């Protein structure tokens, strides 16, 4: 018939062309080598304890920063009321309230936590790099993309960052390196 | 009317044999004998200033390409032959770098003389549309350029504005990584932008043509609210010589110009900091990314939940619309609008010349641009916020209600007639 | 005053006696850490800068650290068509290929250089392993030093970089008294040149171009007030 | 008479505010209700498979460089990043490669079957040297892109086809530098013929633009030697929905035989030793350039004072004409006479289906174009060369005095009347 | 007969037991003197091909030879995202990568090194540090056995590469006759996945392209003869 | 007047578009890392006399072959009648005829010609590498290109290319060496 004959074939010309069309939009999609995104080991050792240490992987930095008192002091002192972010973004671990005691680290494979922070140094608002080393209003990081406060402990504060600073799955290789991945 | 004087193929056999392919009775007919008004200033001439340094751009990028290495470890160092080695380098790089600038400076006066002298208004729409669809597709452009040379800024810059697509919910990150070709930026987003970039003018000289094609069938505006009178017509003289040598004046001196610039103050309008290669790990300070999105960037990144005329506490009444979404959403919105504009002036009049109010408004307008460039650059601390958020807030303000109400209540003028204005 | 260069206008094209006093401290002093690998050797021979014997070019190439190869690993003889070394990292600094483009420019590298003055009366103690710059501005600075809310209250800030150059670290061959002053203006304008060697044709192209655009935009003109003479006549 | 039917604009609104782009007229009007012939045959389709092959290629190239890398040293590992990672890979790669196949195969026959059936007589010469023209510009950019690999067929294809250049005196050698960037090939050489590659496609489309432009406004040929009677013309049915569903029908088998090709039979056309890396130290044997351009190189490499017809030995009374220098003016004479034909054909007649010594002379030709294919691959040695000398020497008799012999005593044949052949 | 592969033909994925035996013989022989650079050690698992173990391609992986870095000189892991080793000179031969596709291809493998037999009588002493090979034919001969026109008398040529395999250089993990003929064949499979890992979803391709573009044409004949029916139906 | 200020006008529109034409036309030349075109010093040392040595420079092989009697022979023993290229390429010394005792090369700094020579291994026809290792109709090199047959001493023979291996300006370094430059 004159309706299903013309239609059909207009059907199967649209369905070929779709088919035809997937993969020059599928080719753009991130490759097999790009597939591996695998873990790297990064080694404490020694970097003088209170300053900082950042390490490439994934295409992105991540700050595994040793804790000066002063810097703990003003995380343990900050009440989950006024806080952007109390979810403790860190994978490690389940949506846990944003607290200083899970917000830290692992401990070793001892028992502590306010002594190491390492996570992933990526801006929630648009990915950009705070820096560090003791900076913006808060004494912790600060982005010069956009003006967002970080505070000690990573959780956003002062500006649009919606979200704190993510804490990648890591654990300890008895007390001298880290595992990140 | 509308005399087209086809010419009729009467000049010789020459020119009777070419009726196998018109060629030269389109180009004579229409393209170089078309009636235009006598009452033209000297603000239609940057058309072809767009058209010259379309071309310049293109043809030096064409140079540029065989010697640039789309590679993060061969980019830089292909980019320092080319400033040292090549015969001529400099010259082609200035040129096309500093060139982007005219082009988008150019624009904007193409574009804010159509808002004054109403040639958004009806029967000129199409036009409208090509011309912000071009618009899109040359911001892009540049943005894709400006990471070829895998500077400092070229990274960030990619970054930030990358992470637009991902603040979206749903169908963020997938954008992102399809966009990317990868979680963040590496070698693959090179290859695409550099193909990109090397695509996306032919595409522009197409809806250029398009452009040409449509104000040759749609009268140019004219100074007045009038048209060319077709029913004979002893204004609007030919466009060859006249408004051709016109054109081709302004045209040397803004070369002249140009070129003053490129071999004076080439690095003025740049980032010194693209001149430091990329370091994944450290981000400078002040990004700024360019000159000709800093409006856009503002508007962007001034909605923040920070002033008592924030509307994203109460846009937070649906759990989606965050803060990010929302500048994403506003960006567009002021884009969109511009483009809306014709379905927007309920005014039957037309060029601002007649319409103080609007005259008024308009100035304003073009203040809150410069404002709005002026801003992107200095950091979100008070009080340049709540600057930010003034100037938005006027700009889709008057591109919403302003117009209605004008198009209303703003016709205390004389109109002119008879556009053989022999005054 | 403010110690003008020679290249700082319309004209200037690279004094080249500076530049090979610049070429003197940079292969003597700041090559020790600092590298210029954006830079061929063989260009101590094109014309516009340093002018040199392309056999004293060839002797210092081969003179040069050992750049090993490209397709068979061996520690060749580092011929000039190769580039500067690079030192990387352990106490070493940036490339100084652009840094005169990535800062107005010379002047930064001219009175950063200049400027390396004892700890102000807020932190004589100052630092273990860092030095002090009065206008290095992307340095830390101590908490005694900042105001209330982190801005720092020195001019400039604590640079990694120790003092380059003494009292009189070099002789000129060509007779010259080398105090620190004259050698950090020397250098800089050898910098520059590192970064921007094709300035003088950038600037003779300008003056041609401009004469010639002003020459066709004054006919346009006069053409353009012909053709509209009979328009443009009873008014 | 060439009824337009410009459809009056009369649908609706919509097909009444399209008054400002005329859009829709163009293409309703002219080039989907095209009046074409009912006496088409299945050689009148190999157009549409020429624009598509095109638009492939075009599109798979757009797609292959976001993952391309020109240098020496990162092309070959580019291409088996693309084979072996990217999603689709092979399939771009296999289909750009064989596309180019199939795009000369189909030239081919689009070429012929005009030879035949007098399409470059009167009035169609327009159309001829838009074609040639063509042709040219799409050998040169598949040469461009067979060295892209940076194989071992690219380095030694381009050394001597740049040698070519060369052989001419007084501007041979400054050519040939200027072209590969310096004495011998290297990356620079690869950046030209890349950004070259990327460029040349889009010059085809216009020039294609004008192919379709030409032949829309001079009449389709036909089987016979015969026109549209103009002057109503129940013959010429129109392009769309017929001829149209037609050439469909024929592509969909043409892309069915290809696509098995691609899956089956993809490496056949192609050299092995083009997936092994470069040595400019060591050639291999039978570099045998490609299928497309082996008639060619055999009209070169044939005259070499080897043959009592040996012209060479009589060309050196002049010093400067040496052998070399000979050989390459006849290959571009083998392709200047096939554009002047339409000036030597001294026929007032036309289609051959109506001259039977031209079509023994013309399926000869087709057998020579099939000898000389099969002979540049084939060594110099004896008795090769007598073959390529005959069939050079054939070639351009041919088209320079069979020609017009035939025009002179070629019409023992009835012409039909009558294009709508009711048989 | 011609010992056809698996994969010759319309069919035929690549059946993987085999791929895992020339894997056992190409790390175990062939890897000594040769390398596949183009070929990553995470392919090991992609489907279509040896779908081994992970883990057991990590550890295979840091049992290799030292890649050192791209970005900070230092003697790595050997991590299974980089590629297979490179052995390049001094006595080693080419990479393997693709030398199934630059050469039918894997029956040149396997009539190749099927075939080293002793040296014929025509020239019985042979050469010092080369050895014959009845199918190589890029390859020097001696004088004795070119003919008058410097053709060679003889099938093969001689090749540098010594005799790969002896009766029973390995055994099979899975039990099966580990003969020198049934390694070639392993090997040369295992080369052709190297270079074409994709085939099978290329013929599933063809497959599906071929259906689908038969149906699309069989629908537009109908509708052209349906269109063309009131045109040819009187004659 | 009309003539004279419209054609200066059209005559500066064409200056300035030629000398902003002609650099789009000089970029494509070779670049001044390409302009330095230096020698090399390739080390004989003992590569067993009689078969072949080949180094890379400029871009192009510089074949170095030591002599064998019967290639000495064959060439010696060739006058120059029937002989293409009878102008000994060789660019160490002037147009002198294509003889081998000035076609060989210079003496080890000694006093002899019949054992060493070294050309550019470049057919002169369109620029490809001739095969060695004794090849050819005349026990040379073959040109696999387009088929010409080069003789013992280089000069082309039995093909297309109209004259023989050039070859460039070399001396001795004192017996193990060669100074190709
Ligand atoms: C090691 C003993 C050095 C020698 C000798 C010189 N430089 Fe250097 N320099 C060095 C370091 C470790 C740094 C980094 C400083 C930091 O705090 O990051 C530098 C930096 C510079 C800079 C950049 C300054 C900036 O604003 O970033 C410049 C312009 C510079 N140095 C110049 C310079 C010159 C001209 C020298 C020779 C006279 C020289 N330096 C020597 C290490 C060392
Ligand atoms: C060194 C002891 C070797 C080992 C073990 C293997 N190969 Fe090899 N191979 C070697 C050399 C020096 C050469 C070059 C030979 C020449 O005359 O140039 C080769 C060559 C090959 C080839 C290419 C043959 C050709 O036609 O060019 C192949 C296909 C090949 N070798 C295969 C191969 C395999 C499968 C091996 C493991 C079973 C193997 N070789 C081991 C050196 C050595
Ligand atoms: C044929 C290629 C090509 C075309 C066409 C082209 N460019 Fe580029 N562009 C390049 C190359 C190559 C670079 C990198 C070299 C450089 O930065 O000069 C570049 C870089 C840029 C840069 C950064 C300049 C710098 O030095 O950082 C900008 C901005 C830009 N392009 C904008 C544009 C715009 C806008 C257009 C047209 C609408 C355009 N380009 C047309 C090739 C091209
Ligand atoms: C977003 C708006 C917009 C953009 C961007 C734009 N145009 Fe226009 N253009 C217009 C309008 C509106 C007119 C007025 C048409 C009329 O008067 O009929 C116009 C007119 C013109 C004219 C004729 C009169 C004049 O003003 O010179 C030319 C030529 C022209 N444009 C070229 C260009 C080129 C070339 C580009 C880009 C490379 C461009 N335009 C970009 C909207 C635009
Ligand atoms: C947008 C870019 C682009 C366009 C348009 C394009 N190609 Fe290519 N072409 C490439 C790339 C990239 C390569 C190298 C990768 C490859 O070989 O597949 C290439 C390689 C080739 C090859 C060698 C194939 C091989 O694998 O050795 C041929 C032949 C070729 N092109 C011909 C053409 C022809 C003919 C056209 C159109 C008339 C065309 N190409 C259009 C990008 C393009
Ligand atoms: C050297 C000659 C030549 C070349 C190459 C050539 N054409 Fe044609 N083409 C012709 C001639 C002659 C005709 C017949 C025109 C007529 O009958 O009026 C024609 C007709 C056509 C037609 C309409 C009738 C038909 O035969 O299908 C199309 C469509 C077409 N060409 C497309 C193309 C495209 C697309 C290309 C290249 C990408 C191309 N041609 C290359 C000479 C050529
Ligand atoms: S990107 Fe980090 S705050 Fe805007
Ligand atoms: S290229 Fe050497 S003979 Fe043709």
């Amino acid at each position: 018939r004159r309706d299903f004959l013309y239609h059909a074939t207009a059907a199967t010309g649209v369905v070929v062309t779709g088919a035809a069309v997937w993969p020059l939009i599928n080719q753009m999609n991130a490759s097999a080598d790009v597939k591996a995104m695998a873990s790297i080991f990064v080694d404490v050792s020694a970097v003088e304890v209170g300053t900082q240490l950042t390490v490439k992987w994934r295409g992105k930095p991540v700050f595994i920063r040793r804790r000066d008192e002063k810097d703990i002091e003003l995380a343990r002192s900050v009440p989950l009321g006024a806080l952007r972010d109390t979810s403790a973004e860190n994978a490690n671990k389940p949506g846990a309230e944003a607290t200083d005691e899970n917000r830290t680290l692992p401990a070793f494979d001892g028992t502590n936590t306010g002594e190491w922070l390492v996570m992933l140094g990526v801006c929630t608002h648009l990915g950009c790099v705070p820096m560090g080393d003791k900076s913006g209003d808060f004494g912790g990081w600060f982005c010069p993309c956009h003006g967002s406060h970080y505070d000690s402990a990573g959780r956003i504060r002062k500006g649009p960052a919606p979200r704190n600073l993510d804490i990648p799955v890591a654990a300890f290789v008895d007390e001298t390196t880290i595992k990140l991945g | 009317s509308g005399i087209p004087h086809d010419h009729y193929e009467p000049k010789t056999g020459i020119e009777k044999w070419l009726h196998d392919r018109l060629p030269i009775v389109g180009l004579v007919y229409d393209t170089i004998m078309i009636p235009t008004p006598k009452n033209l200033n000297w603000w239609w001439i940057w058309g072809i200033v767009l058209a010259f340094t379309l071309v310049l751009q293109i043809v030096t990028g064409i140079v540029l390409a065989m010697h640039y290495t789309p590679h993060v470890d061969l980019a830089f160092a292909s980019v320092e032959h080319i400033m040292r080695d090549v015969n001529g380098g400099w010259a082609m790089r200035y040129i096309h770098a500093n060139g982007a600038s005219l082009f988008f400076l150019a624009v904007y006066i193409h574009i804010f003389r159509g808002l004054y002298y109403g040639s958004y208004k009806a029967p000129r729409e199409i036009t409208w549309i090509v011309g912000m669809v071009i618009y899109l597709l040359m911001m892009g452009t540049a943005f894709m350029g400006y990471v070829l040379p895998w500077g400092q800024m070229s990274f960030w810059g990619a970054t930030v504005i990358t992470g637009l697509f991902g603040a979206i919910p749903g169908i963020g990150p997938s954008i992102q990584a399809w966009l990317l070709g990868g979680p963040a930026v590496d070698n693959a987003t090179l290859n695409r932008f550099f193909s990109l970039h090397y695509l996306l003018p032919f595409v522009i000289a197409a809806l250029v043509a398009i452009h040409i094609w449509a104000f040759h069938t749609t009268g140019n505006n004219n100074p007045t609210g009038v048209e060319v009178r077709r029913t004979a017509e002893k204004d609007t003289l030919p466009f060859w010589p006249y408004f051709v040598i016109k054109d081709l004046f302004a045209l040397a001196l803004v070369l002249l110009g140009f070129f003053a610039v490129v071999a004076y103050m080439p690095n003025y309008l740049g980032h010194p900091d693209n001149y430091v290669q990329a370091n994944p790990l450290s981000t400078p300070a002040h990004i700024v990314p360019e000159w000709y999105f800093l409006p856009f960037y503002a508007i962007l990144r001034a909605f923040a939940a920070d002033v008592w005329v924030v509307i994203l506490v109460d846009g937070l009444t649906f759990g989606i619309v965050d803060a990010k979404f929302f500048g994403v959403i506003a960006m567009f919105g002021a884009i969109a609008v511009m483009a809306l504009a014709p379905w927007l002036d309920t005014s039957k009049v037309r060029s601002g010349a007649y319409r103080p109010k609007f005259r008024m408004w308009f100035w304003f307008l073009v203040l809150d641009f410069v404002v709005l460039t002026w801003v992107g650059a200095m950091p979100t601390e008070y009080p340049y916020d709540w600057i930010s958020l003034i100037a938005s807030t006027y700009w889709f303000a008057y591109f919403l209600v302003i117009l209605p109400l004008l198009g209303a209540t703003e016709k205390p003028e004389p109109i002119p007639a008879s556009i053989e204005e022999d005054f | 005053p403010d110690h003008a260069f020679s290249f700082e206008g319309i004209f200037g094209k690279y004094d080249q006696a500076q530049l090979r006093r610049g070429f003197q401290v940079y292969n003597e002093v700041c090559s020790a850490c600092h590298g210029m690998k954006f830079v061929p050797i063989r260009t101590l021979a094109d014309d516009g800068g340093p002018q040199l014997d392309p056999t004293f070019v060839r002797e210092y190439a081969a003179g040069l650290d050992t750049i090993i190869d490209k397709d068979s690993g061996e520690e060749r003889d580092r011929k000039e068509t190769d580039m500067f070394p690079t030192r990387v990292g352990d106490g070493m600094g940036p490339d100084l290929s652009v840094m005169a483009k990535a800062r107005g420019g010379p002047e930064y590298i001219y009175n950063y250089v200049i400027g390396f003055e004892e700890n102000p009366e807020c932190a004589p103690e100052g630092i273990d392993g860092y030095y002090y710059n009065k206008t290095f501005q992307i340095g830390g600075v101590p908490d005694t030093c900042k105001d209330a809310a982190g801005v720092k209250i020195t001019h400039g800030s604590w640079a990694r970089m120790p003092p380059p150059l003494v009292d009189d670290q070099v002789t000129y061959e060509d007779g010259t008294p080398a105090t620190v002053d004259q050698m950090a203006q020397d250098v800089s304008a050898f910098l520059m040149w590192a970064a921007e060697p094709k300035l003088v044709a950038r600037k003779q192209m300008g003056l041609v171009a401009m004469v010639m655009l002003g020459l066709l935009s004054v006919m346009l003109y006069l053409t353009n007030k012909r053709l509209w003479a009979p328009y443009k006549g009873h008014k």
